[PDB]
């Protein structure tokens, strides 16, 4: 009668050639009878299976794209499965999902956690610049951020407009 | 390692039955299990099928998931289409790697279940917002270090 | 029979 869920932690921003654990925690089943797993997603590129951990924890798996870049391990005495990510790239930007398997497939996913890596872009050139310069940079930076938050706000607000109304009366 | 193609986009009308494929490009479809799962905008996916044709409890009678030999498909069937439905679709399979099709995006109440489907709609905002700011965070920061430099 | 790789020991 108990509802699986499992819970991410960690993530968010980090540079590459850096490192970042990821942290799932799992609840609702005998966590050492099941194998776990990650799955990356992205708008354009789906689904991609990343790696994965038998239930024992002593087999691991992983996809050519993070071969020998990424370690996937468990603590079974804590529920809890880790993604260690190491030699990050630009390309490691992603949703990042764990997800529990049942013999064949899927069977439960997690919330997925935001993993943003820095370009490895060289800014040097900022050096000749002064004070002001790298102010009005600034500047004009902040606005094509503002661009793309209203522009999400807007995609949110047509959708929202409906079930406004439909609640309306 | 084989690769499973699935149509980018699909649009039915409501009340239709609509066929979602999903072919193989080496090795035979009903060699392993394949599995499909559903992904609404913004939330996780979540099984529809699995083992090539079983539902999930919770999961209605109109998803019904099948094995197409002669095309070395799967396909994920839905009858009676409703607007609840539009979502996108992912089949699954794998051998010695695990392997997920490009996806499907198919395209066709009270007050209380109204209130809660607006509400829902805020953490799915604040999720992109947040996304857009880590990601000009990394171009800001150059700047910034330059600046106290 | 063969199991999805790392679910070859669910129960
Ligand atoms: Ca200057
Ligand atoms: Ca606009």
């Amino acid at each position: 009668m108990k509802e699986v869920q499992l819970v991410e932690s960690g993530g968010g921003l980090v540079q590459p050639g850096r490192s970042l654990k990821l942290s799932c925690a799992a609840s609702g089943f005998t966590f050492s009878n099941y194998g776990m797993a990650w799955v990356r997603q992205t708008p354009t590129k789906g689904l991609e299976w990343i790696a994965s951990i038998s239930a024992g924890g002593d087999k691991t798996y992983y996809g050519d794209s993070v071969k020998g870049r990424f370690s996937i391990s468990r603590d079974n005495a804590k529920t809890t499965h880790y993604l260690q990510m190491d030699s990050l790239r630009s390309e490691d930007t992603a949703t990042y999902y764990c997800a529990k398997t049942s013999r064949v497939y899927f069977d439960y996913w997690g919330q997925g956690v935001m993993v943003t890596v820095c370009s490895g872009s060289d800014y040097e050139f900022l050096k000749s610049w002064t004070v002001e310069d790298l102010q009005k940079r600034l500047l004009a930076l902040d606005p094509m951020m503002e661009q793309e938050i209203e522009e999400i706000r807007q995609k949110y607000q047509s959708k929202r407009q409906p079930i406004l109304d439909a609640i309306e009366a | 390692q084989f690769v499973l193609t699935q149509p980018n986009s699909v649009s039915t009308n409501l009340g239709s039955t609509v066929k979602l494929s999903c072919k193989r490009s080496t090795g035979n479809i009903g060699s392993n299990y394949v599995n499909w799962y559903q992904q609404h905008e913004g939330r996780s996916p979540t099984t529809m099928i699995y083992r090539d044709d079983k539902r999930p409890d919770g999961v209605p009678d109109r998803f019904s998931g099948s094995i197409d030999r002669s095309s070395n498909s799967a396909l994920l069937t839905i009858n009676n289409v409703q607007t609840e439905d539009e979502a996108d679709y992912f089949c699954h399979s794998y051998s010695s790697g695990i392997v997920f099709g490009g996806g499907t995006k198919l395209t066709v109440w009270t007050v209380e279940d109204l209130q809660k489907r607006l509400l829902a709609l805020d953490p799915m905002m604040e999720q992109e917002i947040e996304e857009i700011r880590q990601k000009y965070q990394c171009k800001r920061q150059p700047i910034l270090d330059a600046i106290e430099a | 029979g063969v199991a999805m790789p790392g679910a070859e020991d669910d129960v």
